[PDB]
């Protein structure tokens, strides 16, 4: 029935679906205050109220819908900017063991809004794909010392983000579930 | 030495290129770039959806610009040479070229939707309808600045034998009225600095060397404008001569150096666009030119904040680097109180005169009353933990809401002050009666 | 001296940051050969003279002192991306260069990247060749170590810690060594 | 919702699942296109191209003209059987 | 019906207005292929309609035979309709099956004028215009640049009067109109203007201009540089101002990954010179082998001793562009100035425009444009082969416009490396044709067959048969200071066995003033008319012909012997 590639996991268009029902900043280029949009999922009245060069918060596919034309500027996070991401990158080296705490969206935030939204950005966009790079391969380091403690009862992990867990998932849970088979073996 | 020039609002030098911005405001922005002997301009607006942006040549070499949601004005301050352009094409354009005397040159321009209006370096005014008629012609101080928000008209004027002045008029269809006449201005001058520092900033002198960096009317019509010094000023009470006041409303380099974590980031500068009730919108460059090139940076957003604040005390109060500085309770609450007070009753004369534009801006000034109290409340719970009644019964005097003095009726009691919860039940009971009256 | 730095240093850069659409190509590659312990970087010509053409003059007029710049380069950045020990790194180049046929090399060609084909006819067997190098003083047994690399050395004779005109050996008890092999084109 | 590989107690097996499938997708519950794809909606447009040559054809949006290498630019919720069944491509 | 330069946006606005509708496809666009200028036209327009929501199909044409069949099955619903680089010359209120009540559905009371429930739009670049489209139809809606009501005023005038008149008096007027329009008609067909120039000054009007759109602009005016010079010569300006008004400030800055520059700078009549190597880059010019004579080893000694002079190791002329030694790609520009003149080759030196996209370097639109006709050409009883061929050729029309989008430099490469092979095909042919001294030389007209040769078959397609006319033309234009002539051109096919057949003006060296104007249309249409013989017409460019293999000879003398040539 269902497919056999989506029996316990998530695909990744699944990771920015469920991503892309977040809030994000915007400055619309066009007035709508005083036909109405009349949405069901969300709030309805800030896309009914809006005024030109007026800041507001919508859904981020509704906001990346108007960002396809010319009635809608995306404002950035205030993490992705490179101070921030300078000060991550110190925190990383500084504690060899203990992930720094970037939300649990980072990367695919990040690759959405290079695509969608190259123009928006205060920094310049060249060094920004330069730290995210440097932030994802200490990462990846941190990660490969954490698999020599793959054991029959628990881990605990901490900021890692929602795509870095499920890249890993069908290995953890797998080599987890042979060592507790193993054990319990042993106690019947 | 002073020399005169001309201005518009917010624009660039070339500096080394071949391209420029002329002028600035809240609808758009206008550029130009020089092609060998002519000259390319283009027009932009922020709402795509009611204009359309576009280009044409200049063979004259505009100099002067003015723009409003209705159409354009071009100038040629050499020459005399001017140009008006509707944005509709309905309307078509139309020019003409003023009398000049030996030396002279127009200084600025402006319009309003029936209005024309040219100023020169010689202290003369001229005036036109909308379609080049002539109406009057008058001799004044030198004009330096010029601006306007439909009927309502703003002008600076300056002399070496007369100093710095200002005039505000209203040229109402029904009748023209002036409501100030080159009355004098308050403002910061740049020139100690430019004699002095010898900064290679005197490129942006020569292009201005008046130094006034921007100027509009508000959101509500209230006249602005942003010094040299890099700080905000809005004009009070200008309906009531005999209550008229200037209002110091932000530093720019107060929030930087807090911003920074109080550090001296002269990389950084700010470039204002308009006013937005309480917000500014501004751009901020960063680098050796202390303003914007193309391709357009996105704007920013800030608020406005009372002068209060102090560097070296702030320092003391604070004691990852650049973490901005913590500030006592009492300065925030304070400096809430005063920004609350101004906002209330600049709203309120905006309101008692002009009424609301949407239907809602009373609620704002509900919810400014309520912080009001609310600021006022922590002032004075700080002056009953002191034991100083006297002063906490001053501050008593201010709070507006039964609300609020039940409140600090607890409060005075909790601060074990039962002088001080008679005398504000006494105030209590005196309001309840002029209540009741 | 200081321009042995300043090579290293741009070939550094070189790898840290060429990219062409989103994917840093050579930092991935790096990192993913380490991961099956092969130590080696499979550069391109062509992007090399992209990312700029004098780096590649450099390499062109003086390839046998200027490669293992590049190749201690690709050490320092191989640590950078796995480390919070390794051997120094291969260098392997490809390139679309017009083809000299065989019959026609000649002394106009001595120390040029020469790009040719043939047929192979005989291959030996492989040896061994020194890398680090440990030495031992004969006299006052005092014991230093030596470098080598691969590119067109004897044995010093500097003696240290008189000391004697020729006083060193070798400790093979405590040195590193690589293959060789030799070939035959036709 | 081709046979001579099944056995025949399979292949009357496979009829009755088909007539369970449609009666689960009639009825209530028939909003939502249980057949349908798996995939979540990435975009609203989208440019695709005429592989085959299947002529006029009808469909509940409307008619197409499927008139060979020419190319649409159309709503992806229109044309997705279309490109399951092969008639198209995403270009 | 017309609308000029000073409403263009009000036929954009009409069409946006007047195919709203989401549900049906209320646009479609009809697209001539081997054809540039109306490839990047189309391009340009949709991705402004993409901007807009506008839902639409395009449909890619060969020539009249295909675009008959097409709008005859087009469906009731579909308000608006393109024709993209053809029509302009023919009636086509005549040659469609319409009668206007028919499509009528409102007429304005006050103006008079009738709303028609299908619209027909006409961009097309060739001259005269068929006076029916311009003042006789209300359906046909054609752009024009000022070229009509500059032009046309004694034939607006006589075709009016003419039909307004339906004993000397009335003998006099139809004889004098009569003598208008046949003085108008039956002259030669010429190209006047660029697709795409038209195109982007529409963009300039709403305000959609962009770099990505000035590069397509400059990409379909460079195809004419090559056969309409004038032309290219005339809008060339305009081109410079757009391309130093869009660059950005703080120019010359360090590059990044990113950083994307189109700039002007040196551009020489080479085939392409930054690819392959500066040899062969003046071996294959279509210009050197006419002022050097390449086909014999007199001239290409000439080649040799020049390079020799120089100071360039004729080793390394020979060596892939990019591996040249960078001393010699920056001292070029300056041996160049010094030694082109005592070859009398100094028209070399030009200007032209360079684009490149982060480090994976440098094109001119001149090698780009090589590029994409490239693909055209080659990428991958009688009426069914015909069909087949006919349907081959479309396929291409796609696998040249993936190749417009800077993610697909892949496909871009592999242009280049169809193109080069081209070039050398045809260079191979063309010293056979005038070793054996193939050319016929008649009075009126050269002449020239090809019976036979390596492979005939890369000569069916009409592109790759006009860049071997144009390498002829090229040496016959500098072969002789006298008698330019037209020329025919004609090569068999084995399994039709009919002669594909062309017919080529003159033109004026490249250094040196109306221009000239094909008469061979006229000519082929007579005799076509007259004739016993077995033929084709059906090309949108009608100066192209087809010819069963017996019936040549007759054609040709009866073309000889008409008067037309
Ligand atoms: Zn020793």
């Amino acid at each position: 029935s269902l497919p056999a590639h989506l029996q316990q996991t998530f695909s990744p268009e699944e990771i920015q679906f469920i991503v892309e029902n977040e809030p994000i900043k915007i400055f619309p280029r066009i007035t709508t205050r005083q036909t109405r949009w009349q949405l069901i999922t969300t709030d309805d009245k800030a896309l009914n109220n809006m005024v030109a060069m007026r800041s507001t918060e919508v859904v981020l596919w509704i906001a990346l819908l108007l960002k396809q034309q010319s009635k809608c500027s995306i404002v950035a996070p205030q993490w992705l900017t490179t101070k921030e991401l300078d000060r991550k990158i110190q925190y990383e080296k500084t504690h060899p063991d203990r992930f720094s705490e970037l939300p649990w969206n980072w990367l695919v935030l990040a690759r959405i809004l290079f695509n969608k939204a190259k123009d928006d950005f205060h920094d310049p966009i060249h060094e920004l794909r330069g730290k995210i790079q440097d932030l994802r391969e200490i990462r990846q380091i941190k990660v490969l010392k954490g698999l020599k403690y793959l054991n029959e009862s628990h881990l605990q992990l901490d900021n890692l983000s929602l795509l870095e867990i499920n890249e890993l998932r069908p290995f953890i849970t797998e080599i987890m579930d042979k060592l507790r088979e193993i054990h319990t073996a042993s106690l019947t | 030495k002073f020399r005169y020039m001309p201005f518009s609002p917010a624009g660039t030098p070339f500096g080394f290129t071949d391209r420029r911005y002329l002028t600035m405001n809240e609808v758009g922005y206008v550029s130009t770039v020089k092609n060998s002997e002519q000259y390319s301009i283009t027009v932009s607006f922020f709402d795509v959806g009611r204009f359309r942006e576009y280009h044409f040549e200049d063979l004259f070499g505009y100099d002067l610009c003015f723009l409003n949601e209705k159409g354009t004005l071009f100038g040629q301050s050499k020459t005399g040479q001017i140009q008006y352009r509707p944005h509709d094409s309905i309307h078509s354009n139309w020019t003409k070229i003023i009398p000049l005397q030996a030396g002279e040159r127009i200084t600025s321009v402006a319009a309003t939707p029936v209005r024309v209006i040219v100023g020169t370096s010689l202290g003369y005014f001229r005036s036109f309808n909308q379609f080049g008629v002539p109406f009057a012609v008058e001799k004044t101080s030198p004009i330096v600045a010029l601006t306007a928000q439909n009927y309502r008209v703003f002008s600076v004027h300056y002399s070496q034998f007369h100093g710095l002045s200002y005039s505000l008029s209203e040229l109402g269809t029904s009748s023209k009225r002036y409501y100030k006449r080159e009355c004098p201005l308050p403002m910061s001058l740049p020139n100690i600095n430019s004699d002095m520092k010898k900064d290679a900033n005197l490129d942006y002198y020569n292009f201005n060397p008046m130094g006034i960096k921007s100027l509009f009317f508000s959101s509500y019509g209230d006249p602005c404008i942003f010094g040299s010094d890099n700080t905000l000023l809005l004009l009070s009470k200008w309906r009531s001569p005999e209550e008229s006041k200037w209002l110091p409303i932000l530093d720019s380099n107060m929030e930087i150096w807090k911003m920074s974590g109080g550090k001296e980031t002269t990389d950084i500068h700010v470039w204002p666009l308009a006013l937005a009730y309480d917000t500014l919108n501004c751009i901020l460059v960063k680098g050796k030119h202390i303003w914007p090139e193309f391709p357009l940076p996105l704007p920013s957003e800030m608020e406005i904040r009372m002068p209060v604040f102090v560097k070296s005390k702030l320092l003391e109060e604070n004691k990852e680097e650049d973490k901005e500085i913590q500030i006592p309770v009492s300065m925030a609450a304070e400096e809430e109180y005063l920004r609350s007070k101004v906002l209330s009753e600049l709203l309120t004369d905006t309101l008692e005169n002009d009424g609301e534009m949407y239907g809602n801006e009373n609620e704002v000034l509900a919810a400014l009353n309520g912080a009001y109290d609310k600021a006022l409340l922590r002032l004075f719970a700080s002056a009953c933990s002191d034991q100083n009644v006297e002063k906490a019964l001053s501050l008593a005097h201010e709070l507006k809401q039964d609300r609020a003095l039940t409140a600090a009726v607890k409060i005075s009691e909790r601060a074990e002050l039962p002088s001080l919860v008679k005398k504000i039940n006494n105030i209590r009971e005196a309001r309840y009666e002029q209540q009741l009256k | 001296d200081d321009d042995n730095t300043e090579i290293i240093k741009s070939f550094k850069n070189f790898i840290l940051e060429f990219r062409l659409d989103s994917q840093f190509i050579y930092r991935d590659q790096l990192r993913n050969n380490i991961l099956v312990k092969n130590y080696s970087l499979t550069v391109n010509m062509e992007h090399l003279i992209g990312y700029n053409e004098d780096i590649y003059k450099k390499l062109s007029d003086e390839p046998s002192d200027i490669i293992p710049l590049f190749e201690t380069a690709i050490t320092q950045v191989a640590k950078r991306i796995s480390i919070l020990s390794l051997p120094t790194f291969q260098l392997i180049l490809n390139s679309n260069a017009n083809q000299i046929p065989l019959r026609d090399l000649d002394s106009e060609h001595v120390s040029k990247i020469v790009r040719l084909s043939g047929i192979i006819i005989s291959t030996s067997v492989l040896s061994s060749r020194a890398t680090y190098l440990s030495i031992m003083c004969r006299n006052c047994r005092h014991t230093t170590s030596i470098t080598i690399n691969n590119f067109n050395v004897s044995l010093p004779r500097s003696c240290l810690s008189n000391c004697g005109p020729d006083p060193y050996i070798i400790i093979h008890e405590s040195s590193k060594f690589i293959d060789q092999q030799f070939l035959k084109l036709q | 919702n081709d046979t001579n590989n099944l056995s025949h107690q399979e292949q009357e097996y496979l009829k009755e699942y088909c007539d369970l499938i449609t009666d689960l997708k009639s009825g209530d519950l028939v909003d939502i296109d249980l057949s349908g794809s798996l995939v979540p909606p990435s975009d609203v447009f989208i440019d695709v191209r005429v592989l085959k040559d299947a002529g006029e054809i009808q469909t509940e949006y409307g008619v197409f003209n499927l008139i060979k290498d020419s190319q649409f630019f159309v709503r992806q919720s229109d044309v997705e059987r279309l490109i399951q069944q092969g008639y198209l491509q995403k270009i | 019906m017309y609308y000029g330069i000073s409403q263009f946006s009000e036929a954009y606005n009409k069409i946006l207005r007047n195919s709203s509708s989401h549900s049906s496809c209320q646009l479609v666009i009809f697209v001539s292929c081997l054809n540039i200028d109306a490839l990047c036209a189309t391009k340009m327009l949709s991705l402004l309609f993409k901007k807009q929501l506008v839902q639409s199909q395009i449909v890619p044409i060969f020539g009249y035979s295909e675009l008959r069949r097409h709008y005859s099955q087009l469906d009731d619903n579909i308000n608006s309709l393109l024709l993209v680089g053809f029509g302009g010359v023919i009636d086509l209120e005549a040659f469609l099956e319409i009668d206007p009540q028919e499509y009528v559905i409102d007429t304005d009371e006050k103006s008079g004028e009738q709303s028609f429930r299908r619209d027909i739009y006409v961009l097309d670049a060739h001259r005269p215009w068929n006076l029916d489209n311009i003042f006789g139809s209300q359906i046909i809606q054609c752009f024009d640049d000022g070229t009509v009501d500059d032009t046309l005023g004694e034939q607006k005038e006589a075709y009016y009067k003419l039909l307004e008149l339906d004993r000397k008096q009335r003998k006099k007027q139809i004889h004098e109109y009569e003598g208008v329009l046949e003085e108008y008609y039956s002259q030669g067909t010429t190209v006047v203007n660029s697709i795409s120039a038209q195109i982007y000054s529409l963009l300039s009007a709403i305000g959609e201009t962009n770099l990505s759109n000035l590069w397509l602009n400059i990409l379909g005016t460079t195809s004419l540089d090559i056969a309409y010079a004038q032309v290219y010569n005339r809008l060339y300006p305009l081109l410079q101002d757009e391309v130093k008004r869009l660059t950005p400030s703080s120019r010359n800055s360090v590059k990044t990954p990113d950083t994307l520059t189109l700039n002007i700078q040196p551009d020489y009549y080479l085939f392409l010179l930054r690819h392959s190597s500066l040899y062969d880059s003046f071996y294959y010019s279509n210009y050197v082998n006419a002022k050097l004579s390449l086909w014999n080893e007199n001239g290409k000694k000439r080649l040799h001793k020049m390079f020799a002079r120089m100071g360039i190791p004729l080793s390394t002329a020979q060596e892939t562009w990019l591996y040249m030694d960078h001393s010699i790609k920056r001292e070029l520009g300056i041996i160049f100035d010094k030694n082109l003149d005592r070859y009398g080759l100094q028209d070399i030196i030009r200007d032209g425009f360079v684009r490149t996209l982060g480090y994976r370097g440098s094109i001119s639109a001149s090698e780009f444009v090589e590029a994409l006709t490239a693909l055209l050409e080659v990428g991958n009883n009688s009426a069914q082969k015909l069909t087949n061929l006919r349907k081959r050729w479309v396929s291409n029309f796609w696998l040249s416009w993936d190749a417009l989008d800077d993610r697909k430099v892949e496909l871009l490469n592999r242009g280049i490396q169809l193109a080069q092979d081209l070039q050398r095909a045809i260079f191979n042919t063309g010293v056979a044709i005038l070793e054996k001294k193939l050319i016929k030389h008649l009075r009126i007209y050269r002449l020239c067959v090809l019976q036979d040769g390596p492979d005939l078959d890369l000569y069916r397609n009409p592109l790759t048969l006009l860049r071997l006319g144009n390498w002829l033309i090229e040496c016959c234009a500098e072969s002789e200071d006298k008698q330019l002539l037209p020329m025919v051109l004609a090569s068999i096919d084995e399994n039709t066995d009919t002669y594909l057949v062309a017919g080529l003006t003159p033109r004026y060296p490249r250094g040196l003033k109306k221009p000239i104007l094909n008469n061979f249309s006229m000519a082929f249409q007579q005799i076509t008319a007259e004739t016993d013989a077995k033929v084709r017409i059906d090309n949108f460019e009608s100066s192209i012909i087809e010819i069963r293999r017996e019936d040549l000879s007759p054609f040709l003398e009866k073309l000889t012997l008409s008067g037309l040539l």
